[PDB]
């Protein structure tokens, strides 16, 4: 999928005295440029190439090269369409997210986060091609209850938080503040004993430890109270499939006596009939033993 | 800095026949080349390139070309002697800490990890020209206490724990066992309201909700006890 918002590069420290074509020609030796920003005042600009790898060799050539007196800053835009997704099965594939949340609109990307080992860690990110796209895919899985597998866990959709690991904060701009200054003051060391620093070194291990503990408490909560939704669920789950039993049992019962009753009807009309000619066998043998009499009578 | 990890590239999908010179001339477009390993049975190498823009062109113009019967797989090494630093100062640079854990000894590269308001958010990454140096970094700082600035609060140095957002879990590395195909018989669906898998699935909506609600208890928990601290410790500096 060509000229997505992950083949979209930054571009700062532009002079104020550029054109849109002077920027374009920047960019001439990677192909066709797509959308093109500008901002004159704040000298930085957006360009969008055809590839991932195109906006990657140029951010590559182009970082830290002259603009006539400045040096460039090129780095990629930050997704402004992304969102975070947590409450995954270690099942659901990249393909799976992607097929998922394609309900919503047109996926530029999903991915399953992984571990060093390959193996699911239940986050994955969402970029899509539009902000609507997103909005609509958080707004509906925020209210509503969206599954990705059999097991019912529902999938909880957050907007993306875009940490900057690159660039960081480097000292000119931490200079800023004078509390920087003030606290280097003292250089890096280890927190020598019989020092009354050392002493509250330990005293905020101690709390350091405290978070760590309380933290790892919560996790229990969790792993505790899920394993009680499990069996508290799966109990539902046997009563309904009990009380179906229940319903169709009773439905092959009442059929039954409903076709037994059917199966007695015809036996009485077998029974009855019967009847009728053995009725009739002893009427005309009445008729005819008595008829005999008549004409004996009457000589 | 030149012939960092950071500008060091795995090489896989190699044909058997490859040797240490077909790596180099693969590789001879993108100036001097460093250390380089190859197993030939595997078909896997490092190359480390001079530098990081050098390795990242390397990188796309490479990978995915054929080579005797494969498409090559060109991915950058995962960093061996980098970790994350927890609990750093409010007032804190790239530069304080490269300062601080060249102690220990050579530090490629260090980084205070910021939101995109531009504030850190407590984390860190400091990266090792070698192993052996991040492995006395982190066990000097979990017995010491090691200190950046003036305040007398310990940074924490946990290993890296890395992860990918690039190739993720695709369906051909997933394993096909019995649970796999249970999981992968009902189809991404809304649960409708009123059925079972809805309000089965509205507790874990509110168990996650609680679970945050927890979290963020002990985050004041832990920030009352350190506001006591911070003033406990303002007195006792005052006993000369």
């Amino acid at each position: 999928k060509t000229y997505t918002q992950r083949c979209r590069l930054f571009v700062g420290n532009l002079p104020a005295d550029i054109t849109e074509d002077e920027f374009k020609r920047l960019f001439a030796k990677y192909g066709e440029p797509g959308e093109v920003f500008i901002n004159k005042g704040k000298g930085f600009g957006f360009i969008k190439l055809e590839s991932r790898a195109l906006a990657e060799i140029a951010k590559a050539e182009l970082d830290d090269t002259p603009m006539r007196g400045r040096q460039l800053r090129v780095r990629f835009a930050t997704h402004a369409a992304a969102l975070s997704v947590r409450n995954l099965s270690p099942y659901v594939s990249n393909e799976l997210l992607e097929e998922a949340f394609s309900q919503f609109g047109p996926i530029e990307r999903a991915v399953v986060i992984v571990d060093d080992r390959g193996r699911s860690t239940g986050k994955g990110i969402v970029e899509f091609a539009s902000k609507p796209a997103a909005r609509k895919a958080f707004e509906r899985c925020s209210e509503g209850v969206f599954l990705l597998t059999t097991t019912p866990r529902p999938v909880i959709v957050e907007p993306l938080e875009q940490l900057d690991d690159e660039d960081g904060l480097p000292e000119k701009l931490a200079q800023k503040n004078p509390m920087y200054q003030k606290e280097r003051e003292t250089p890096p060391r280890f927190a020598q004993h019989g020092t009354f620093e050392y002493e509250y070194s330990q005293r905020w291990k101690s709390l350091d430890e405290m978070e760590k503990q309380q933290r790892e408490q919560v996790e229990k909560n969790m792993k505790d109270a899920k394993d009680k939704l499990e069996s508290e669920m799966e109990d539902a789950y046997h009563e309904h499939q009990a009380n179906l039993l229940r319903q169709d049992l009773m439905r092959r019962q009442e059929e039954l006596r409903r076709m037994e009753e059917l199966h007695n009807q015809e036996m009485q009309k077998r029974k009855e009939m019967q009847l009728r000619q053995e009725e009739e066998r002893r009427r005309r043998e009445e008729e005819m033993m008595i008829r005999q009499r008549e004409m004996e009578e009457q000589m | 800095k030149t012939f960092t990890q950071r500008s060091r590239l795995f090489v896989g999908n190699l044909p058997p026949d490859i040797t240490e010179e077909e790596m180099r001339k693969l590789f001879e477009k993108y100036g001097k080349a460093g250390e380089v390993f190859i197993h030939k049975d595997k078909g896997f190498g490092f190359i480390r390139l001079e530098t990081r823009t050098l390795a990242e062109i390397a990188k796309v113009e490479l990978d995915n070309m054929p080579l005797r019967g494969k498409q090559l797989r060109v991915r950058f090494a995962c960093h061996s002697a980098s970790l994350t630093v927890r609990n750093l100062p409010q007032y804190v640079s790239n530069e304080l800490l490269e300062e601080a854990f060249s102690v220990f000894g050579q530090v490629e590269r260090a980084v205070v990890i910021v939101d995109d308001r531009g504030r850190p958010s407590g984390k860190g990454i400091v990266e090792f020209s070698g192993k052996p140096a991040a492995r006395k970094a982190l066990d000097r700082c979990s017995e010491g206490s090691f200190l950046l600035t003036t305040f007398p609060r310990p940074v924490t140095v946990e290993p890296m724990d890395q992860l990918d957002d690039e190739e993720g879990l695709p369906e051909k590395l997933v394993i096909k066992n019995q649970q796999f195909h249970k999981e992968r018989e009902q189809p991404p669906r809304f649960a409708q309201p009123g059925s079972f898998e809805y309000e089965y699935a509205m507790r874990w909506k509110a168990l996650i909700e609680m679970e945050k609600q927890q979290q963020d208890q002990v985050d004041r928990n832990i920030k009352e006890a350190r506001e006591k601290l911070e003033m406990e410790m303002e007195a006792a500096r005052h006993e000369h």
